[PDB]
């Protein structure tokens, strides 16, 4: 939710910095992804409703312990909101926080030899919004300027001509490219007047919804609670 | 030689493993809660001549008001309650539902969510196994009433045995002409026409002698731990009307004639045990899900 | 002696009709006390969607 | 109105208090004083009692 | 010896009179004199000696 | 060729034609709120130890005060509810109450009869027909559960045809041994213990190998709609004492086990349809016959 | 050749004790309490309070619930669970003293007997089914009665059914359509069913060579309750105190169900007062569910 209703560059960088790996990923096991599903959406048919579970539907799904389980999981939290199912992944890992995987090399962990045409293929970049297509982006512009591979990134940019239509206009390594940066970035928010709360076809709609739903509600019901849990407590 | 098991206990399929942390617990039992308000109130409604007391239930129910040239079908409550029930059934169902959702939904009511504080009574017989010999042909027949059916031909006193299995707590043996069953090892009593029996005792054998076939007919009593809201009416009734929309139309899967076969085919597997509890809260979604159906009906013939 | 929720528990040498009766009117006042939260939202659904 | 009078699911809470005491004082009787059986008996009788 | 007493008062009853009339008369009586018939909360939570 | 049926589908007799108005509806459904309230007094007369909570509601029921003299039938909802149920069973049987004392004692509670607010689940089998071949016997036994029995005395495999009907929603199919069942013109598959089968689909042909006997065992479920205050268990408990006290005695008329297999042979007649309307009043009205009757034997 | 129903047979002797009108008090008192005790911690589930339920456990067992101590129903509970024992079997102990019965008793007052209602029992007597020579006969069933029958000898054999005098209606349905008469009556057509009352006499039914006819049977018997009896809870009360063993005693019969328990002493010599114990168990077996399904011991 805190994630999502992020709207810029800043703020989703500085989120990332804050919050530890541990948020990224999941501890439920889910079902494998890729398959072809018949779902009930009783708001429209009476006839079950086809769809394929995805990477980025905002549910929890089975991944590998390799190094691009992990960054897979990191950018399904950023566009849905809810990571993958990587197991032990360490507690040394875990304290670290998301923009120190993708952006340092004190991690101990190799992110070379990272291809982004596979890894945009597994997360379905033609299923995601502009919003989720920016984002996607970001985190692998910070991965390709952390490992000196800046001229793969404009490779994998060139064979996707959509996509560089709407790349980010930030470079890493500079500040003053951040502050001026003027993406919009928010896939929830608060809206005027309001939304009925019906449901959706898709998968990926559906959860969406239930995320811009519900961010009214906790928006304003979440200081006292994690305060409760926080006090007391120190942070990993 | 030969072999004859029943037919509900062949190959159970794996349930679903989602949805079974005491979140998901507490919006299956906010679920069955909310849905008999669901059903009381229609029956205000429909006596105090207004839809005021229905308004209110479903309000509550779907966090939003009914609408005019418009189905109510419960909104996002019923959608994540019907794809739960989906995912429990077995693990090739998907997991769609994500927990934001369950926990903004549990939050509804004040529900405990135990589903141990009380137990309930099933009574699917189950027969894993009867050895016959070469001469001798025998018959399983029926799940709520086993009828087992032996015919000897040639020689004389044919022995079968018997593998109630363990799970079952008493097993009632009625033959149609007395008859003599001992466990093994043991002496064989005087005919009589009714056996109480302890399916941990050991595998029993049955003497058949020539001629005059003789049919035994088999009652089991099992108890399982469910909630205090459990009502096997409600819940027998919803098993039916999933089935009937296709909510188990699912690949690899098998399908039982009631929720009594269904718990006890998947008790009676390896590691049983951990398939029950899954079970157990597929049954009050399904108590939730006929409440609920029956107060809105969409189906029109 | 305080309740895991911070309220504040009384133990004392009560009747048992003086307590069943007391401790039955506070359950049932209490399931009509909520939160303010809980009361806006409430609230939210009646009033037009603007 | 008042014999066919059926009650609302929200009733109010005064109302679940009064039935609540009602039915304790009939239900339990001996705490407000009175009773549905005694016993008369002469003095030479001796009765079991609770001593 | 000793004992203890549980006193809510005496409330005389009639036979020919209805039992449930006279036990709500006698619970509107009680429930004021318990102080329990208007939405109330309980502050007990100072009421201590150390 | 062998043609065998279920026995409780044949002949089902024509219904009434009677009391199934709005106001007759409204009447059924005040008699069973009455009925609820009778049995519901008896608990309230034990809280306290008068009977004014009986005497109450019967006098609402009946419009008359209850005596210590006489036995308590009901008074006049008594008679008009057990005329009404013969009138359901049978087109015979005379329209015996009139208008206007259904629209006087529909007037004493303010409930609507709407009778397709709701839906209930039926488990009676339907097998319309089962053809089989000279060698072969086929014996079919039971409606909640049907045994279908069959045994080939012939050199070759036999084909047997399955004809469900077209009104059953599902039907679950267990075999004492695996076998192979397929829907016609589509290939035999792998034999299996249990089938689940649309009966909209079309027949099935079943494959009985040469040896020792199959036996089937079928389980369907139907849904009906029905009102809200259906309860199928106080359904079936009025139906076995209106049949004992006589309601149904009438010439010309089929006589059925349960609830269940009445409904679901009018079902699957020529033209159904219009019969299972009348069937559900009849429920209804059974239902409150169990609960006064329970209150108020005779 | 005679066949004769499983459940029919050597019906053991019920109880002599605990069935004077004190007695069946206590049972009328035990049933409500324990519907209330249900009916509290249903309402107690819901809510965040437990009030509801310390009030009627109290009320059932005298003392108030412990969280420490596990809640075994107290005194009431004791006292019910020996009195089912002493119904059921003869030979059964009669140890719980009537002070203590009576004591319980007088905890709430129930306006009401146990000849006020009726219930309908749909366990088909079949007492004997006398067959000729080369007739196969066998009965297989309670709840519906199967009886397959099969005749080897060229001509038609003659089948007297005899469902005995208790049974209100018999309903009898065929694989194939069949003739049945009374006793010196005109054979009818065949039809698929036949409606029957059991007191109009011996059945005569006719039997082809050619195929095997299976006749399905239910029966409906009327026997007086109490007003709160109710078949659905007197079943799963059944079940639970066979597996609890409060029925392994020894030289006694054992039943698939209560249904099987009453019309198998109904039909024996001294049937109509044995029914009379049997319907006050029936209650007690109804507050015994709901009080162990409360309290799970």
């Amino acid at each position: 939710m805190d994630v999502l209703s992020k709207g810029s560059l800043k703020e989703l960088l500085a989120h990332l910095e804050k919050t530890p790996l541990e948020e990224a990923i999941s501890y439920r096991i889910g079902t494998v992804p890729y398959q072809n599903v018949l779902i009930s959406r009783n708001e429209y048919y009476n006839q079950l409703y086809p769809d394929t579970t995805s990477l980025i539907d905002g549910v929890s799904r089975e991944g590998q312990r390799n190094v691009n389980g992990l960054i897979m999981s990191i950018i399904s939290y950023v566009v849905s909101g809810s990571g993958h199912y990587i197991p032990n992944i360490g507690f040394m890992l875990l304290r670290r926080s998301i923009l120190d995987i993708l952006t340092k090399h004190d991690t101990g962990l190799v992110t070379n030899n990272l291809n982004y045409g596979i890894i945009a293929r597994n997360l379905t970049v033609s299923k995601m919004n502009c919003e989720q297509r920016k984002r996607m982006l970001i985190c692998f512009k910070l991965l390709a300027y952390k490992d000196g591979n800046q001229n793969d990134y404009e490779i994998y940019l060139n064979q996707n001509i959509p996509l560089k239509q709407i790349a980010p206009n930030f470079i890493p390594g500079d500040m003053r490219t951040v502050i001026h940066n003027q993406d919009q970035l928010a896939i929830v928010g608060i809206p005027a007047y309001r939304l009925t709360q019906s449901t959706e076809l898709s998968i990926r709609d559906d959860n969406a919804k239930s995320y811009k739903l519900g961010y009214v509600d906790w928006y304003n019901s979440n200081s006292f609670l994690r305060e409760r849990s926080e006090f007391n407590l120190i942070r990993l | 030689a030969n072999r004859a098991t029943s037919a509900f206990l062949d190959n159970p399929h794996p349930v679903g493993v989602n949805y079974v942390d005491e979140g998901s617990r507490q919006f299956v039992a906010v679920a069955e809660l909310l849905a008999s308000k669901l059903i009381d109130s229609s029956r205000e409604s429909d006596e105090s001549n207004s839809d005021v007391p229905f308004v209110q239930a479903y309000s509550k129910f779907a966090d939003d008001n009914p609408r005019h040239l418009r189905v109510k079908t419960g909104g996002k409550m019923a959608n994540a309650l019907t794809n739960v029930i989906r995912s429990y059934y077995s693990i090739n169902a998907p997991a769609i539902v994500p927990q934001v959702e369950i926990d903004r939904l549990a939050s509804k009511a004040t529900v405990s969510g135990d589903m141990y504080n009380s137990y309930a009574i099933f009574n699917s017989v189950p027969i894993v196994e009867v050895l016959s010999p070469a001469r001798t042909t025998v018959s399983i027949v029926g799940s709520d009433r086993a009828d087992v059916t032996m015919l000897n031909t040639g020689a004389g006193a044919a022995n079968i045995t018997f593998n109630f299995g363990q799970i079952a707590e008493t097993v009632i043996l009625k033959g149609s002409v007395p008859f003599q069953l001992a466990r093994l090892n043991q002496p064989m009593p005087a005919a009589r026409f009714t056996y109480k029996l302890r399916p941990l005792d050991g595998p029993f054998i049955v003497v058949l002698p020539v001629g005059n076939p003789l049919v035994i007919s088999a009652t089991a009593a099992t108890r399982i731990q469910v909630p205090l809201a459990f009502n096997k009416a409600l819940v027998e009734s919803g098993f039916q009307t999933a089935m009937n929309d296709g909510l188990f139309d699912i690949q690899n899967v098998n399908y039982y004639s009631s929720f009594d076969e269904f718990i006890i085919s998947q008790y009676h597997a390896q590691d049983g045990i951990n398939r029950v509890s899954t079970c157990v809260i597929l049954g009050l979604a399904l108590q939730a899900y006929d409440q609920m159906r029956r107060a809105l009906p969409v189906r029109r013939v | 002696y305080p309740d895991a929720d911070g309220n504040d528990v009384s133990i004392i040498f009560s009747g048992a009709m003086s307590h069943a009766i007391f401790t039955y009117a506070q359950s049932q006042w209490n399931k009509n006390i909520i939160k303010l939260d809980d009361y806006i939202r409430e609230i939210t659904l009646t009033v037009p969607k603007q | 109105k008042l014999v066919g009078h059926n009650y609302p699911v929200y009733v109010e809470p005064v109302v679940n208090i009064m039935n609540f005491i009602s039915a304790r004082f009939v239900a339990d009787s001996s705490y407000f004083g009175y009773t549905n059986e005694i016993m008369i008996m002469p003095n030479h009788i001796n009765v079991p009692v609770d001593d | 010896h000793a004992l203890i007493k549980e006193d809510l008062g005496q409330w005389p009853v009639e036979t020919g009179i209805s039992l449930v009339n006279q036990a709500g008369v006698f619970a509107v009586q009680l429930a004021n004199k318990l102080g329990i018939d208007k939405p109330f909360v309980l502050d007990a939570g100072s009421n201590y000696f150390t």
